DNA sequence: GCTCGATGTTTTATTTATT
């Protein structure tokens, strides 16, 4: 299959992990009922800026892209629109035996080739060209040393990219996190006591906060990941996928965490392969009612939903489920995992 | 030259491919055209430009000739006859008097065309959210249109740049015709009403320039000087070769790539009687004051029927209709009247919103009336909450809740509209309108509770809150027949 | 009778655009023509610079959207709207270089509890065949989503295939029946029209020309 | 289908001294399940049907405040409970806050204490509807009526 | 490891240690059930104002919005070290507010100040105007080295642990501190239906009845306190302290989190209970155990035993599942067995 | 390559109910 589906159930203690311009908890109406929400961008940032990400994705081995090795395939690809003089001049001034090439690299380099061609036509060179294109070159260089970050998460907010081909979507897609149950949020009426004020406090306020059993969903386009890694292998893509699983299972937005401290890990992590990526959010369309907590009924509802619809929805294919609870499991079609690591290794070996 | 060459972007009323015609082909044929551009607001700017041109080159002598010219196109001869001196007034690239430009602009850098494209730039999120390079090469037509739109509808570039005579961001209100020609002719004042409207220096601001730091009585501006007013110092750069217009995607021989601008201030005391915008009449002390209508804190607009929303807001809420509309009323009082309307909502130099209805029965009017009814209910309720919130020495966004709630209201209700439109007919009207009433009642309760939500557990505000909600229901009660 | 391809666009949140050049990213009530062309274009492996096959898809396919009310426990659930306060840290200040703003703001509208059923057919001079479109929606190359990448699908894109006279009958074959249908092809007893500006001007990247749906109400 | 609240009111009103004395000394609503006189009181008003059970527990508690504490007075909507509590002029606003913020069973105790203090004159079937539902909306409404009246 | 995780299970006899706007107990919905809550701000202020904190860590910062009163205090304290003018201008530079002789001068918001930090600052101001260096350039120079100022935060550790922000004045640029620690609201491991105390105030000049009749919410509880110290950040916020100093501070935080209880209604409810269970754990990234109590602890010979048991079980589940092996010591009383809290504290002092 | 500072414009709608 081409897609990796990652499903996570994770329970948070009383906190406020994502708010709006009125400092109110982000929410969403699902199944006619209010669910507390953690926005996709907040979750994905929580991943992308994390230390784990920086160590395993940021400092990856396929990180650096060498323009040297890319000379030939570039030479043909752009060879139809540009001639080898301009191509090699461009490549050499940028840098100062590869099979395929990442599309955004081809695009940006092609733009640079347009620029140097138009630079030769007008009759110009030297520090003139190298001052007009100083910032641009700096940009493309910094990006050329961040290939895995760009392949997985997409180009940064301020990238320097200049072509339609340089609009790099991430390989991973992260849905908004929503609670599996209805939530009426709590209010914290707080005071700020002045050490110089005898009567009363110096400030008064309220803070909205709530517990919640969240359902995170994310999927990974393997093909696109390989292709954006310069034609890497399925296995390397599966390593990256392993990392994504880990982060989606452990990483939590730092919003309001200094004071509410909801540092909780996932109680359930499932991964399955498919040709069509699907969210199991409809397992909670009818809001989960609490029976000795919201966690167990949530996992149970997830399992029952999968058992009901997985066959018809064409979700046949490799599927593993790491879990901390002892709730009745899924169909036997899903391979049970006792540690997260065994699940990640299950992912490494193509399922 | 706008009056001679092809620049008007059109496509047949119910036809296909976009072609570019000239003013004569528009004025002297029974061909049904409609403007065609990637942007509604640019279409409105185009129509505005054409209406102004027609207003200065061919005012009907009486209502009879007005109707006559509408039902019957001129001959080419009459057209040329009508356009000659004005031919001399309309040149994009000229020696001394370029169209709406100022020769001899002193600037260090060349301003990109994106600054004329009303929303492409102006804010930071603009750089983040918009497609880049929309204004790298603009044809002649798009350039003229953009200049006019920047002179009338859009806010100034920034510090030291002045806005139109109608203020920064005004709403423009036109009478809608069957096709383009008819629309243009329909929004042209007859000579008598033209005189009654403008009771002076009747020369353009790019021929007889404005003096720096001068005071100008509004009464001292000719009508062509005002209709083609130009408040900032702008001067196009030399064009380039044959290629695609980065704004309309069409092919063109001349494409402009930048311009020169400079700071230039003055003062126009009083209000110029512009015939293309409705206004608000306030009585202050004993004097009658007028202010042109603008999308301030919200831009009232439903899909499909925004023009009706605006029309009803002008008709019912002391708003006075635009001059061209008043004229059309007086010429054909028993005739139905739908608008072509447009405007922006803006933070200072940054556009926040665009609402534009440019297209070429009683049930819909009823629907709009109902909607506005519930809107007003909510706004009065939350303004009660707002004032109560202020008077309680509370600070924060508790005061401006009614505005946000209004905007939100328009959005959610707009989610409600399409089904309503789909089920409307003679027999079902009352039921779909009843259901609409229920839905809007619920939506008002929701938006009230939502806008008030951040002020829970504020024991004092209870008094305020109480009153507020009561008010809501009072009005809601008054809305059920 | 012609061959139709029936799709399903369901998920907790969706986003179908309206004209904008601002931080506000608005949503319509039902899927936009350009949005659908983009969904299909994502199922196929079409890159953003491949204007050729982009235009081929645009000139091969026409749509018909039906709005499906969510029924839960015999009770109807109405489609709500959602406003997302979406900020961006270190957003590009200009279209080149590396200078950035500390924080910028956007406001993005979603549809909640929304689900649609799309009917798809071929123009008289189409290039592709509904078979390969079926293969595409069964095994997409790019990740398909409902408007925005943060909007996953909870039901498989593929719903079915059938033959029929008009899109209304084809859609009649698939529950839940009764939703309002917005089609690019007329239908006899119905004359309503829904103007919109979502016909993607392709030769002019990211631009939009006007067009009109044929509105056909449900019983 | 709906509980005849006035019938329950008159029933409670002309109840013998004994049965009344037995229902009165209850200290929380659920304890009314221990009193036979309670069942004999609420049986004709649909007690053997659960929804009615909860509603009736609340109603009969509030009435158990005493025979002469809740004065029914016909409509001229009718005097709501919040309005009545304010009209008494005995009840502090803070106590109304503490009432509407309270949780299950505690809310009924505090309400009965309030009723005992105010001795409110109100439309009893109205308050009966309120007690039937008693969601968050009803509690907020209670508070806001009370505030608007003062 | 960079993170020190402190877990506390503490039982309180009947009391009311934290209430809201309407004097009712603070609570929180967890796992679908109501838990009594003690807010984190209450815990932090209870700690920073404690005798233990004063004896072992130092002086708590001075949090105020009243700049005039502050002006007077600083004048009284920094008078024999600086001339009044310099003190005034320094306050006026840090706050962004004009400091004259007004009866009332108000800052933008309640802000924590360290007297020593202010002293250092007015040293800098003195040497600034003496060298004819204006205020802007002074801001640049000071912006070039923030570590020193953070050693001035060594004089105000609670700011180094809990953080500080300012929206006006040079503080905006210089006093921006991200808290080092991190702490959760204390919630009970079980569902609580709070009791109500019906009390009377008896008047000695009123023979008939009482002079006041009222109600007061209260309850018993087995609270779960969690707090992790970030450590590298504690070193940064202290101007570049050693890991030993940060570890010792963390130790004091363990002792306080184990023993300190807010004084609310304690003169009439007196729930002076020490923690029955305390556990400290070193880890690479923070880990809270609150999900041990997501399913509310059902009573079984008390609430404390099943709470501790549930805690241990979930701890093992998490450690086995995520393969966590950071050093850990538990002190129990009902991973380590800590006959005494002191052994656990020394164990923490010694990097585990 | 910037930070500086003066500067283009313009706002107001209320005020007692009862699922
Ligand atoms: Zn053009």
């Amino acid at each position: 299959s081409n897609f990796i589906n990652i499903h996570v159930l994770i329970s948070h203690s009383p906190s406020c992990l994502n708010r709006d311009d009125m400092n109110m908890q982000k929410d969403a109406i699902f199944g006619g009922k209010r669910r507390v929400r953690i926005s996709s961008q907040s979750l994905k940032r929580a991943m992308r800026k994390s230390g784990y990400y920086a160590q395993n994705i940021g400092e990856s081995s396929l990180r650096t892209i060498h323009l040297a090795q890319l000379r030939d395939v570039l030479r043909q690809k752009l060879g139809e629109r540009f001639d080898q003089k301009i191509i090699d001049k461009t490549l050499a001034l940028l840098s100062g035996s590869a099979d395929a090439v990442t599309p955004w690299v081809v695009g940006e380099i092609a733009w640079f080739c347009e620029q140097v061609a138009k630079a030769e036509a007008d009759n110009l060179d030297d520090k003139k060209l190298l001052k007009v294109l100083k910032e641009d070159i700096a940009a493309i260089r910094v990006n050329l040393q961040q290939g895995v970050d760009i392949a997985l998460s997409g180009r940064m907010a301020t990238s320097g990219m200049m072509t339609e081909l340089g609009k790099v979507d991430g390989a991973m897609s992260i849905a908004h996190a929503i609670t599996t149950h209805q939530v009426d949020s709590d209010i914290d009426w707080f005071t700020a006591v002045d050490d110089l004020q005898e009567q009363g406090s110096a400030h008064l306020g309220t803070q909205e906060f709530s517990s919640g059993v969240f359902y995170r969903y994310a999927n990974i386009n393997l093909a696109q990941l390989q292709e954006n890694l310069g034609g890497a292998s399925r296995e390397q893509a599966l390593e990256i996928a392993t990392h994504v699983v880990h982060m989606l299972a452990t990483e939590v937005p730092g919003a309001k965490q200094r004071t509410y401290a909801a540092f909780n890990p996932a109680d359930m992590v499932m991964v399955n392969f498919s040709d069509m990526p699907l969210s199991m959010a409809n397992a909670f369309e009818k809001a989960v009612k609490a029976k000795d907590g919201f966690l167990q009924p949530s996992i149970q509802a997830f399992n029952q939903y999968w058992d009901r619809v997985a066959n018809g929805y064409g979700l046949n294919g490799a599927a593993a489920q790491f879990s901390l609870s002892d709730v009745d499991p899924i169909t036997a079609q899903v391979k049970q995992m006792p540690t997260l690591e065994q699940l990640k290794s299950w992912v490494r070996n193509n399922g | 030259n706008l009056l001679i060459d092809n620049w008007i972007p059109v496509r047949p009323r119910n036809g296909g491919k976009v072609q570019i015609i000239n003013l004569q082909s528009l004025y002297c044929s029974r061909d049904q055209w409609r403007l065609s551009l990637p942007r509604d607001d640019m279409e409105l700017a185009a129509l505005a430009l054409l209406v102004c041109i027609g207003q200065i080159i061919a005012p009907a002598k009486d209502d009879v000739e007005f109707r006559h010219r509408i039902m019957n196109p001129l001959t080419e001869d009459e057209f040329q006859q009508l356009i000659a001196p004005w031919i001399d007034m309309f040149y994009l690239n000229h020696a001394e008097h370029p169209f709406m430009q100022t020769k001899g602009v002193k600037a260090n850098d060349v301003t990109p065309m994106e600054k004329l494209l009303a929303g492409v730039s102006g804010a930071t999120n603009c750089a983040f959210v918009n497609q880049p390079g929309q204004g790298e090469a603009l044809c002649g037509g798009c350039t003229a249109i953009a200049l006019f739109n920047q002179a009338n509808q859009a806010p100034g570039f920034g510090g030291g740049f002045k806005s139109g005579l109608r203020g920064g961001t005004p709403v423009t209100t036109f009478v809608r015709g069957i096709d383009l020609r008819s629309t243009v002719l329909l929004n042209v004042l007859t000579l008598p009403r033209l005189q009654k409207q403008f009771p002076t220096e009747n020369q353009p601001t790019w021929i007889k320039p404005i003096k720096s730091n001068e005071s100008i009585p509004a009464s001292s501006i000719g009508f062509v000087r005002g209709l083609f007013w130009q408040p900032a110092h702008i001067e196009l750069c030399d064009p380039i070769g044959i290629g695609k217009c980065s704004c309309c995607g069409q092919e063109s021989n001349l494409r402009y790539t930048g311009f020169l601008k400079e700071k230039f201030t003055f003062t126009v005391n009083g209000l110029w009687p512009h015939p293309h915008s409705p206004c608000l009449v306030t009585v202050k002390k004993g004097e009658v004051e007028e202010k042109f209508l603008a999308f301030t804190t919200s831009a009232p607009s439903w899909t499909q029927i925004s023009r009706v929303v605006v029309d009803k807001i002008i008709q019912n809420e002391g708003n006075r209709v635009a001059a061209v509309v008043n004229q059309f009323r007086n010429i054909a009082p028993q005739s139905p009247l739908e608008l072509i309307m447009g405007g922006y909502r803006n933070n200072q130099a940054s556009i926040l919103e665009r609402r534009h209805d440019v297209l070429m029965g009683n049930v819909i009017n009823e629907i709009v009336t109902v909607g506005l009814g519930y809107k007003t209910a909510l706004r009065k309720a939350l303004y009660t909450f707002a004032e109560g919130f202020k008077n309680k020495d509370f600070k924060g966004a508790g005061v401006s809740v009614h505005e946000t709630a209004e905007r939100h209201f328009y959005r959610q209700s707009e989610l409600l509209i399409p089904d309503v439109l789909a089920n409307v007919n003679f027999s079902q009207a009352d039921e779909v309108i009843a259901d609409l009433r229920d839905k809007l009642h619920q939506l008002c309760e929701m938006l009230f509770n939502q806008s008030v939500a951040p002020y829970a557990h504020h024991p004092k505000l209870i008094s305020t809150l109480a009153l507020a909600r009561a008010t809501l229901y009072k009005h809601l009660r008054e809305l059920k027949p | 009778m012609r061959s139709y391809l029936i799709l399903r666009l369901a998920g907790p949140m969706q986003a179908w655009g309206q004209p904008t050049f601002e931080g506000t990213r608005p949503t319509g009530r039902f899927p936009t023509r350009s949005g659908l062309l983009g969904l299909l274009g994502a199922c196929l492996g079409i890159q953003r610079d491949d204007t050729s096959s982009l235009q081929a898809l645009s000139e091969s396919v026409q749509f018909a959207v039906r709005c499906d009310e969510l029924i839960l426990d015999d009770r109807r659930v109405s489609v709500t709207g959602l406003r997302d306060y979406h900020t961006v840290l270190g957003a590009r200040e200009d279209y080149r270089g590396l200078k950035s703003h500390e924080t910028i703001q956007t406001w993005r509208e979603y549809l909640c509890d929304a689900s649609f059923t799309v009917a798809l057919w071929l123009t008289p001079h189409a290039t592709m065949v509904i078979s390969e479109l079926e293969k595409a929606v069964l095994k997409p190359r790019y990740t398909p989503y409902l408007g925005r990448r943060s909007c996953p699908l909870t039901h498989p894109l593929f719903l079915g295939t059938c033959q029929a006279s008009d899109p209304q009958k084809a859609l009649l074959n698939y529950e839940p029946v009764g939703g309002d249908i917005y089609s690019e092809e007329s239908v006899t007893g119905h004359h309503l029209k829904f103007t919109a500006r979502d016909e993607p001007m392709i030769t002019l990247p990211r631009q939009f020309a006007s067009r009109e749906w044929y509105v056909i109400k449900g019983g | 289908d709906e509980i005849d609240a006035m019938a329950l009111y008159r029933a409670w009103q002309q109840l013998d001294n004994g049965s009344c004395a037995q229902i009165r000394r209850v200290s929380e609503p659920d304890e009314l399940r221990d009193i036979p006189a309670f069942y004999r009181l609420v049986q004709p008003f649909g007690w053997e049907n659960p929804r009615h059970q909860q509603a009736l527990l609340r109603m009969v508690f509030c009435l158990s405040a005493g025979k002469n504490v809740i004065r029914h007075q016909d409509k001229k909507t009718g005097i709501s409970l919040g309005r009545a509590l304010a009209n008494s002029g005995r009840i502090n606003e803070r106590r109304i806050f503490q009432l509407i913020r309270a949780d299950r069973t505690a809310d009924m105790v505090q309400l009965r204490r309030l009723l005992t203090h105010a001795e409110p004159v109100l439309d009893w079937p109205l308050m009966a509807r309120m007690l039937t539902w008693w969601g968050k909306r009803e509690r907020q409404q209670l508070l806001e009526d009370f505030v608007l009246t003062t």
